[PDB]
RNA sequence: GAGACUCUGGCAUGCUAACUAGUUACGCGACCCCCGAGCGGUCGGCGUCCCCCAACUUCUUAGAGGGACAAGUGGCGUUCAGCCACCCGAGAUUGAGCAAUAACAGGUCUGUGAUGCCCUUAGAUGUCCGGGGCUGCACGCGCGCUACACUGACUGGCUCAGCGUGUGCCUACCCUACGCCGGCAGGCGCGGGUAACCCGUUGAACCCCAUUCGUGAUGGGGAUCGGGGAUUGCAAUUAUUCCCCAUGAACGAGGAAUUCCCAGUAAGUGCGGGUCAUAAGCUUGCGUUGAUUAAGUCCCUGCCCUUUGUACACACCGCCCGU
């Protein structure tokens, strides 16, 4: 058998694959910025 | 002897300049940390081959789509 | 010492390695010099690197020979240092010149290859680089003195020294004459 | 009728186990004769060799 | 048997969950099942069918 | 599946910390006493003196993170994939470990209380005891040890490692300092060690420096055979190992043929572990001295891919024609 645990749980074990790989996505590398002076 | 790179180190690199080409520019030890920042690799020198197949790709990015 | 090098005694300068074929593979007259025989010796990775060593140091590597005596160095310098002592002796004269003299005659100039004509034994004659002609020199000297020396009264440092004057000047009665002669009568024949 | 002459590229091996090589040469005294021949042992462009047979004109083996 | 003195040792039956990832107890299950004259072929399925249902 | 992955090796004066791996500078806190010099300072030292309030960098101590990625450069290239020579530096890298689908009537019922079926079972193929043999010799085959000498053998003096193991075992047992006696077989006394704290700075060989020998089957070589000593055990004959005197054979680099191998590799040299009441010409690891030749190819032996041809399919160790 050969178990799912690739990431953490409960417990984890010895985490991923050596080739298995995840990347995250940004949500935010737009940023159309101007001189606005917002202090706060 | 010889080195080729796989398609494990290739679609990744495709990847994330796909995402994230304005992090990145021409130097390899900038390129190796952000790398490392936003994406998570199980070893060191997956980290380092990927990289270098990154830098060696932006340099043709610069010119010729 | 800053300005020469020696073996301790003799010189590597007033010297002439006399050729031009024979020239960019033998480091005895250039003034990157050595005070001795072996260093670590790096010089076996590469293809090409093995033209950069010392010729007295190609000499020293290839006496330890025929399994009684492998890695003995300092036995075999012992060899050198009282073999070019004696060639003093002899003639009075520096023997770095008589070891080129002999090196630089004693490679053969042709050769046949074993082209059998897919299994059809037949030859035909060929030329021969420089590197081989150094090779072929050295392994057929230090191929004399031995069997020279191996049921006798006489050692090694004799030996080796008679069969190197012998070279040196076309004597026509040392091993290494007598061979090149042969190789030569052979690719003429089948030429 | 001892000669020399100077190498000035390889072309490639040769023989039933790839031990002789095809050269190019020019004579080191008139420099637009030529000719090519075949070698035994390791050699590199930048040589120079002791020809006997001044011309044989060799060709593939 | 291990003559480990009197009182020096002390025993705790276990529930286990996850029946369907360990092999041990499917290995178990599947002698039994064989020994009483089952099909082979019925019983294969059976086991690999409840495995892949419990995740791996 | 290959790759990725694990272990090991190679680098850091950067971090971490140390008598149970353990020093090295200072004080010499002592060296002993002159321990030498010398009329003195100065040099010298490996262990011997401690609690452990005089540093840890450099061995082995061992954890973390770092570092190398064809990254910079010149050429070559469908200017893609990538390749060659170079700048700094370790530039593909010692290396191993793990290992797919389908299979072989491969081997193992003498590894198993893993097991079918057959055989036997009180005058036993069970299970104990006494002795013997598994080693017997007109011949053939293979894996290896020693040597055929002077680049050497003998006799004295100098000088350096590393992997390891070690006392009470499931049914029976350690590594050894120091002394006293004799060459060893040794043998008596006391000590240490459940271990880098004791053996132990594991004072190893080959090497190195000097005497004897001088081409003489010779002092090379050490089979064979006689005699005497001791040690293990209940027991040494068919000599089980070890020591001493004498004995002194074949062998002058080996025909046809054939094995292994290109970087700390081959080869030489000897230390440990396994077996072990008694023990290594074997195997498994370890260091130590340290070469020649290549950097290529399909000619001999074999492997992979495509195209082709076939009267083969237990598959050319095939099928098959006539007298």
């Amino acid at each position: 058998i050969m178990l799912p645990w690739d990431p953490s749980g409960k417990i984890g074990p010895k985490k991923p694959l050596p080739d298995h790989v995840s990347i995250v996505e940004p949500k935010d590398e737009i940023l159309p910025t101007t001189p606005i002076s917002e202090q706060k | 002897m010889g080195r080729v790179r796989t398609k494990t180190v290739k679609k990744a690199a495709r990847v994330i300049i796909e995402k994230y080409y304005t992090r990145l520019g021409n130097d390899f030890h900038t390129n190796k940390r952000v790398c490392e920042e936003i994406a998570i690799i199980p070893s060191k020198k997956l980290r380092n081959k990927i990289a270098g197949y990154v830098t060696h790709l932006m340099k043709r990015i610069q010119r010729g789509p | 010492t800053p300005d020469i090098k020696l073996f301790g005694k003799w010189s590597t300068d007033d010297v002439q390695i006399n050729d031009i074929s024979l020239q960019d593979y033998i480091a005895v007259k250039e003034k990157y010099a050595k005070y001795l025989p072996h260093s670590a010796g790096r010089y076996a990775a590469k293809r090409f690197r093995k033209a950069q060593c010392p010729i007295v140091e190609r000499l020293t590597n290839s006496m330890m020979m025929h399994g009684r005596n492998n890695g003995k160095k300092l036995m075999t310098v012992r060899i050198v240092k009282h073999a070019f002592e004696i060639i003093h002796l002899l003639t009075g004269e520096n023997p770095l010149q008589v070891l080129v003299n002999a090196i630089i005659n004693s490679g053969p100039r042709e050769d046949s290859t074993r082209i059998g004509r897919a299994g059809t034994v037949r030859r035909q004659a060929v030329d021969v680089s420089p590197l081989r002609r150094v090779n072929q020199a050295i392994w057929l000297l230090c191929t004399g003195a031995r069997e020279a020396a191996f049921r006798n009264i006489k050692t090694i440092a004799e030996c080796l020294a008679d069969e190197l004057i012998n070279a040196a000047k076309g004597s026509s009665n040392s091993y290494a004459i007598k061979k090149k002669d042969e190789l030569e009568r052979v690719a003429k024949s089948n030429r | 009728p001892i000669k020399l002459a100077r190498v000035t590229k390889v072309i490639g091996k040769t023989g039933s186990q790839g031990q002789c090589t095809q050269v190019r040469v020019e004579f080191m005294d008139d420099t637009s004769h030529s000719t090519i021949r075949n070698v035994k042992g390791p050699v590199r462009e930048g040589d120079v060799l002791t020809l006997l047979e001044s011309e044989r004109e060799a060709r593939r083996l | 048997r291990f003559g480990f003195p009197e009182g020096s040792v002390e025993l705790y039956a276990e529930k286990v969950a996850t029946r369907g990832l360990c092999a041990i107890a499917q290995a178990e299950s599947l002698r039994y099942k064989l020994l009483g004259g089952l099909a082979v072929r019925r019983a294969c399925y059976g086991v690999l069918r409840f495995i892949m249902e419990s995740g791996a």
